[PDB]
């Protein structure tokens, strides 16, 4: 929705305000805080706990789902609250939202993520426990954005690499290139002729020296975890992320609050255009290409995480299953699986 | 509800088929300009366009003079006089006079049903009658013009004949025993009908709304106005006695000439005569006649709880039958300041 | 009734449901069980007392509440009857109530008919369908209160011959009470080979045993019936002030306030809960709409 | 114990979404067997015998078409949960032929997989009872579940989402600003919050039932606001673009 | 009746006082057109001219959306939702809307008490306000443009502040408490009064008498209006839903996740939605949506016993707040030929 919005408006030439833009990140922030808490608790901790179920493990790991349960609320929350709803947002509409919430009710999401900070702080040390399989080492293309600002962020005009080079956000076509294979419904992408990665790893090795905060001294006392070149690092840099989205988050709150009262929504006229927004997506970097002609969309270009991430995954299970080749059947499946859950694969995201 | 249309050579007929049901009281012509409910014998009496009676509808019901007991002053005893009512049929009452019974229902069978009135009203058959207003009608402004119960048929003027609402199964029963005189409703007696509440409601003479004239009456106590109406006034009470919503009687104990029987009659009283508010010792609580005067005001604006509608229904009777030439919409409308 | 306490709770809270158990469960047709009731508090079912064709609202728990009318004479204290037809959501989970289950209801509701007013008088029941159990009601007071009520027949008619309500009972009766002054008439209208009777009740209204001009008429059953019905009664003498008839809206509260059983028109606008569902003949003839 | 099985077709997965972020999501583990639920759990099997059947998405795949009969086969209550289960959802509002969105997405290259038009479940298998919403609500998905614990089954909504915007006492956007809301048309239970937001109703929820969604009244309010008949059109078939009643019911009024 | 004045530079600080008596729920603007009743914490909020709210004040005694009961399904057990009421104030409210209050308390405070609605009903203070007819209001046609009772304190426009009448001894021990900000009436704001007064009436866009509006009504049911209205009809209920005499609500039992516990909701209900009339088997006793539409106007027509009134009162909500520009009172002046 907020990259589709972003496309729109830089389509028919309009600029949000600061704090209307600050309650968008705001909005975005509840997503990858949701997400990524969701992803970590939900679907990589159940078979690294040794079950085959997050609804099996109630009685055991019991503080563990409590601390899941208050991350996707606090994210669901803050989406309810700025958003219309946690899935399908309504509130966010061309040009700002539709009805903004009153001051107390920002003044309790500040309080509630001061609140889920320690929790934040939990999940990155239960997540720093685990293990990163050494079968899957090898260099990586990371691909992420360049955050607009001077802070470890979503939105951004250009598009860094692992390789030292950066180019803009609208001549993203120029350098990746979109191909279908004759076994998914997705296009995979290739950069220079070879698979790459984006997703929360790839954010922290390129954008890395943008953190600020506790954020940062994790950072700096984990580093040696957080190599870019095991897919596995993903989960700890999605923990990371969390932790550094909360704080961030609180700051945009408070930049918001300084501008109070706030109109809702700015009036936009639909003039002709064409606009690529680049905003960095839990899972990577989401790219939203559309043209507006007479208030009408003319061309849609939408280039997902999970299909950039496609190629990357298939090598990597490639190298992974030669190494656990013939083996067990059982085992050489769930670890496979758990590979490819490393990616935070969104299937949907993919065929779109 | 029903609504069978009666042809204009079938009314009498079936007014003299009303006359198998008991007595029937019509409105006849006493003198030259004035009418009163009297016994019919000749149906060809019956007066349908009338503008009022001389006397209420309540004489049958409420009567002006009646005895209530008869005693022995040895061994006290008290014997209740109560006759048989045998069913009488009421024909010609106008709406305004139909809401007034309904509003002397409710006055005298509210807690303690008055035996009297109860023993005469249920055996009375209200046929009610349309009616075309003259200068004194303001049954508009009380909104006692159209009626929605209290009679069993309602008579609707057509140019061809007449129609009839039925709201009781007493007039179930008459239009079913004589359904020969009768016949069947089409779409131009429906614009006949409306022809003629256009024409009614354009031939009233006031047309405003009366929603604040109780409390501009109880803001205007003191006014000019009530020492100059009440300087005219005849203290004759003609005004409450021709009033189909006044409840006051007066009662006296008669002894007769033996010394030890006698009897307890009641009749109409009037709140403009002296003793109506007097008590022991000589204090009046309406001691002047302007008191009274406007105590008669104060009574019939008053609101009723149960019907919704003030104790005034607008017949005129008080305005056309005052020797002294009072208005009481007159006054009333110089109170509102609509004069 | 008008029982205090007990109808309105201490709590003076309407809607407030007692605690009753089903102690009987009898199929009399296929979508169609008789059930017996009892109040589980046992002076409420020493004091609980209703009128001939009043109905109650039975609640099951979670699934809601239905209208159902009484079909037990008001004499047999203790114990009170519903007869219940499958036609939908709560009366599919009604049907599976075994004995000894719990089970909500509050009333009596409405105004039953004015057997008090019928007193030295025939009485001529017409039941059409589903409204044999109101008039089953009628029927057992009648039969109770012998002495006080002249002549009785019962008309009860159907489509089909194993649709027919109480048909093993009314058959075992019908001996006895030919004898005692009673007649019962049953009938089916959609199948001709059906070995008893046949026909519509407007051919039967002449086969009865009651005096015309001093007959109480009780009908219950669609409303498409009473107009045909009306015209055969009208013409063998029964006087219109007599004839009384029961008519069904949706309901949800029973006590006037949810507004979905209306009637009528602007002219005389009346609700069932309040005003019924017991309806006279000249209120059926005064308004149309209210038949169909 | 209910067995109840969840199953995807070609969707967004918000419908299973919604249902697992639902903290009385734990009091249904004691009292129903969850059969098939890929999304939560791994040892779910698609080929059992299962009480309730809960289907999500539209049928986009011929592998689905074979999927929704199996589990027609081995379902007693099936119920379509979601608008694109219940009307085909957004990838029903375009009327072009696959082979045009093929071409225009994938190009000339071959999948081996075979797609198909966007359908509602109900077009290949008989659903029983439907939620809807897009995703449904919480509150939905707590009555449906509900009730089927007791035993009982949902009622059908035949009321506007206009029922909850008056009872929370929301300004009307199309009495005020003259916005293109489908509310009046559809299906309430949403607790209006779009109108709420001060946005115009899409009608996610889908249009009532039972013949008594009155497109050709909506359309004559919207043409006196001034749009055109291939705007309402589009709008009205957003989310009901499986409905054969929009367009003859549009065609009325501007014909 | 006890009259007294409020000085225009009083008006905030008397409401600032009434905070103390409970909470405040005073008619605020929500949108650029629309006004609802919302609690009050900024008393200049308050917009004292206003034409009608988006919801009726009935909705703080029957509340649009309540929870009756919980319940446990094993050991059938139902559980009343009631909580401590505490006392509010409800200010501004019009005449036609303290006669809404009237009729609806006659249909909740009827022989069966609503509890729910009885508990909130005793602990509201009902203050009125004066108000200028707009192009939708016809208060004045239904007979519900001055109030008698129902109220404990109502204000009245003057130039230079409020009149003020106590009806109850709540409005008397309002007025006492804080007598420091109230003054005497002299004859000038009497005069006042009735200028507003005069000036009110003749702000009226409809002045004529409804009596036979039943009647025509049912005698034309048949009439192509019905039709053509009714292809107008969005079926979206917003009618019944502002209507402040709508009684109509709809049951549903919610069972929990546990499939033990559970509630039982209340919330209003329209007779323009397909099953307010469906019976069961398939039968609807209002199958068509032109049955419905016209079944309204029934309804909202009909002669309270109670009171007198008609249910409708003539706010002009449904007028104003329907989508499709349906205008009530003109398809009734169509009914009586006025158009
Ligand atoms: C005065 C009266 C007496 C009745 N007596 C009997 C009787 O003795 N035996 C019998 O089998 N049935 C009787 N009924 C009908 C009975 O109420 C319905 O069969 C039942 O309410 C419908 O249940 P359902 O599961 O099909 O509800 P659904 O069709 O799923 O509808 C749900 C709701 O509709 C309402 N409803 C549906 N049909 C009716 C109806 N006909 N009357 C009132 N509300 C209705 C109820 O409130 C019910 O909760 C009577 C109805 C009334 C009004
Ligand atoms: N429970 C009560 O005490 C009570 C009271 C009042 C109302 N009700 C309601 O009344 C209904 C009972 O009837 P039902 O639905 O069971 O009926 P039904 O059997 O489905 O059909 C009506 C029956 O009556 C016959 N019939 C006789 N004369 C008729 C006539 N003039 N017009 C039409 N049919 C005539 C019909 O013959 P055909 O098939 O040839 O038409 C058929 O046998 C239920 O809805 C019930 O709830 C019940
Ligand atoms: N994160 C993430 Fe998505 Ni469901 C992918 N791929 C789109 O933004
Ligand atoms: S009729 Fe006239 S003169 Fe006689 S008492 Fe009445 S007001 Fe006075
Ligand atoms: S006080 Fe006077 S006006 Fe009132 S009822 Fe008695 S006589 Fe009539
Ligand atoms: S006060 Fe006059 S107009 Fe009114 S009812 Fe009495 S006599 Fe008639
Ligand atoms: S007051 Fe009205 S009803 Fe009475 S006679 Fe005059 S016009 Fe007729
Ligand atoms: S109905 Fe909506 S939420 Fe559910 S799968 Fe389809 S698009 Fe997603
Ligand atoms: S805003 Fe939309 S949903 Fe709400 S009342 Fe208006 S039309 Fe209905
Ligand atoms: S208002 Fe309309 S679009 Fe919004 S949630 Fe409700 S049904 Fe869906
Ligand atoms: S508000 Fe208008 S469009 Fe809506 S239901 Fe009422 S009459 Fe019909
Ligand atoms: S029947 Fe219709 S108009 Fe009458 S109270 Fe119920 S919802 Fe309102
Ligand atoms: S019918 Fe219309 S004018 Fe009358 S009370 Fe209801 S909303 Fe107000
Ligand atoms: S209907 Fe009458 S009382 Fe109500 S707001 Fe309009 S003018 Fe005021
Ligand atoms: S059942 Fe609710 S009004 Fe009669
Ligand atoms: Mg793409």
């Amino acid at each position: 929705k907020l990259t589709a919005l972003e496309a729109a408006e830089k389509a028919v030439g309009f600029v949000p305000r600061e704090e209307i833009q600050a309650l968008r990140e705001v909005l975005y922030i509840g997503d990858m805080i949701e997400s990524h808490a969701l992803h970590l608790y939900l679907l990589v901790l159940p078979d690294y706990r040794g079950y085959s179920s997050p609804l099996k493990m109630v009685n055991e790991y019991k503080r563990e789902i409590e601390i899941a349960l208050k991350l996707k609320n606090l994210g669901t929350w803050m989406m309810d609250i700025l958003g219309s709803r946690a899935i399908h947002q309504e509130n966010a509409v061309l040009g700002g939202f539709g009805k903004l919430p009153e001051k107390s009710v920002l003044e309790k999401m500040k309080a509630e993520l001061r609140e889920a900070l320690p929790l934040a702080e939990y999940t990155f040390e239960l997540f720093a426990k685990l293990e990163q399989y050494s079968e899957v080492e090898g260099p990586i293309t990371h691909l992420a954005v360049k955050p607009r600002g001077d802070a470890y962020g979503i939105y951004g005009d250009y598009i860094k690499a692992s390789d030292g080079e950066e180019f803009p956000s609208e001549k993203y076509r120029d350098y990746i290139k979109e191909f279908v294979v004759e076994h998914s419904f997705a296009k995979h992408s290739h950069y220079k002729g070879r698979p790459f990665m984006v997703g929360a790893i790839s954010r922290v090795i390129n954008n890395a020296d943008l953190l600020y905060g506790k954020a940062k001294e994790l950072y700096e006392a984990n580093k040696d975890l957080l190599k870019g070149t095991n897919p596995f690092a993903n989960n700890l840099a999605q923990a990371l992320e969390i932790v550094y989205f909360i704080e961030r988050a609180i700051d945009l709150l408070d930049e918001a609050l300084a501008k109070w009262p706030i109109k809702p929504r700015d009036e936009v006229e639909i003039k002709d255009g064409f606009g690529v927004s680049t905003t960095e997506a839990p899972r990577g970097i989401l790219v939203y290409a559309l043209k507006v002609e007479n208030g009408r969309v003319s061309y849609a270009d939408i280039i997902t995480p999970t299909a950039f991430n496609l190629a990357m995954m298939e090598e990597h299970v490639r190298m992974m299953a030669e190494k656990h080749y013939n083996d067990d059947p059982e085992r050489l499946k769930i670890l496979a699986e758990m590979v490819v859950r490393a990616y935070d694969p969104c299937i949907s995201c993919s065929v779109h | 509800m029903r609504y069978v249309k009666l042809p204009k050579e079938n009314t009498y007929e079936f007014l003299e088929r009303l006359k198998d049901w008991g007595k029937l009281y019509a409105p006849v012509k006493i003198s030259d300009k004035f009418y009163d409910f009297r016994e019919i014998d000749d149906v060809r009496k019956i007066e349908f366009h009338y503008n009022r009676t001389i006397m209420p509808p309540k004489k049958f019901f409420f009567k002006p003079r009646e005895k209530l007991f008869e005693f022995d002053i040895s061994k006290p005893e008290y014997r209740e006089v109560i006759e048989e009512v045998e069913p009488f049929i009421i024909f010609g009452v106008h709406a305004c006079d139909i809401y007034g019974l309904k509003i002397l229902d409710t006055v005298y069978l509210d807690e303690f049903p008055d035996k009297y009135y109860k023993v005469r009203r249920e055996k009375g058959i209200i046929i009610g009658i349309s009616c075309m207003p003259d200068e004194y009608c303001f049954c508009n402004l009380r909104e006692t013009d159209f009626a929605d119960d209290g009679f069993d048929l309602f008579f609707h003027e057509l140019p061809d004949g007449w129609l009839v609402r039925v709201g009781t199964p007493t007039g179930h029963r008459l239009v079913d025993k004589n359904i020969k005189l009768f016949e069947e409703v089409t779409d131009k007696d429906i614009c006949a009908f409306r022809d003629f509440e256009k024409r009614r409601q354009q031939a009233f003479k006031y047309h405003e709304d009366w929603g604040n004239l109780r409390y501009l009456l109880e803001l205007e106590m003191e006014h000019p106005m009530w020492d100059e109406e009440a300087d005219k006034c005849l203290a004759c009470g003609i005004c409450n006695t021709t009033c189909p919503t006044c409840r006051c009687y007066e009662v006296q104990d008669i002894v007769n000439l033996d010394g030890v029987t006698g009897y307890r009659e009641r009749r109409w009283d009037s709140c403009q005569f002296r003793s109506h508010g007097l008590v022991a010792g000589g204090h009046n609580f309406r001691p002047t006649k302007k008191d009274r005067f406007r105590n008669r005001y104060l009574c019939k604006n008053a609101y009723n709880e149960k019907l919704g509608l003030s104790y005034c229904v607008g017949c005129g009777r008080c305005t056309a039958f005052c020797p002294a030439n009072i208005s009481f919409v007159g006054n009333l409308r110089r109170i509102l300041g609509l004069e | 009734m008008m029982l205090p306490k007990e109808i309105m709770m201490p709590n003076d809270n309407p809607y407030a449901l007692h605690r009753v158990k089903v102690l009987k469960v009898y199929s009399l047709t296929e979508t169609e069980k008789l059930f017996l009731f009892r109040f589980e508090d046992p002076e409420l079912a020493e004091k609980w007392t209703f009128k001939p064709g009043q109905f109650v609202q039975l609640t099951i728990p979670g699934v809601g509440e239905v209208p159902i009318s009484i079909c037990s004479s008001p004499m047999r204290k203790g114990f009170f009857e519903l007869c219940i037809r499958k036609a939908g959501r709560v009366t599919t989970v009604v049907h599976r109530l075994k004995p000894g289950d719990t089970v909500l209801v509050r009333g009596p509701y409405g105004n039953g008919f004015p057997v008090d007013e019928w007193e030295g008088m025939d009485l001529l029941l017409i039941a059409a369908g589903l409204g044999t159990a109101p008039l089953r009601s009628v029927f057992l007071y009648a039969m109770d209160n012998r002495w006080k009520y002249g002549n009785i027949t019962f008309i009860n008619t159907a489509r089909y011959g194993k649709d027919l309500l109480f048909y093993k009972e009314l058959e075992a009766m019908k001996d006895l009470a030919e004898a005692e002054n009673v007649k019962i008439i049953q009938s089916v209208t959609r199948d001709p080979n059906w070995p008893g009777l046949k026909g519509r009740p407007q051919q039967f209204i002449v086969e009865a045993n009651t005096n015309p001009k001093n007959t109480a008429v009780a009908i219950c059953g669609p409303p498409r019936m009473y107009k045909s019905v009306f015209e055969a009664l009208i013409n063998y003498g029964y006087r219109p002030e007599n004839i009384f008839v029961t008519l069904e809206r949706r309901m949800k509260c029973g006590i006037g306030k949810c507004g979905h059983c209306n009637v009528g028109t602007s002219t005389s606008w009346k609700y069932i809960c309040k005003d019924g569902p017991v309806f006279t003949y000249f209120d059926i003839v005064s308004t149309p709409g209210l038949l169909d | 114990k209910v067995r109840i099985g969840f199953y995807a077709l070609t969707s967004c997965y918000g419908c299973q979404l919604q249902l697992a972020m639902m903290d009385e999501l734990l009091q249904l583990i004691p009292n129903a067997e969850i059969v098939c639920w890929f999304m939560i759990d791994r040892d779910s099997i698609e080929d059992e015998k299962v009480d309730i059947a809960f289907i999500e998405g539209s049928v986009s795949t011929e592998e689905e078409v074979e999927l929704v009969k199996k589990i027609r086969e081995n379902a007693k209550i099936v119920v379509a949960v979601g608008a694109c289960a219940v009307q085909g959802g957004v990838q029903s509002w375009s009327e072009k032929p696959l082979e045009e969105l093929w071409k225009k997405v994938y190009g000339d290259a071959k999948v081996k997989f075979q797609p198909k038009k966007a359908e509602p479940v109900s077009k290949y298998i008989k659903v029983d009872y439907n939620i809807y919403g897009c995703p449904p609500e919480k509150k939905d998905f707590l009555y449906a579940l509900g009730t089927f614990l007791i035993g009982s089954w949902p009622e059908d909504i035949d009321y506007p989402v206009c029922l909850e915007c008056r009872l929370n006492g929301h300004p009307c956007i199309l009495l005020e600003k003259g916005e293109p809301c489908l509310g009046p048309v559809t299906r309430a239970g949403c607790n209006a919050r779009c109108p709420g937001f001060g946005v115009a109703c899409i009608g996610c929820r889908g249009a009532i039932g039972y013949d008594v969604a009155w497109f050709d009244s909506l359309a004559k309010v919207f043409k006196e606001k001034g749009m055109t008949k291939e705007e309402i059109i589009e709008r009205m078939k957003m989310f009901n673009g499986h409905d054969e009643r929009v367009e003859k019911m549009v065609e009325k009024i501007f014909s």
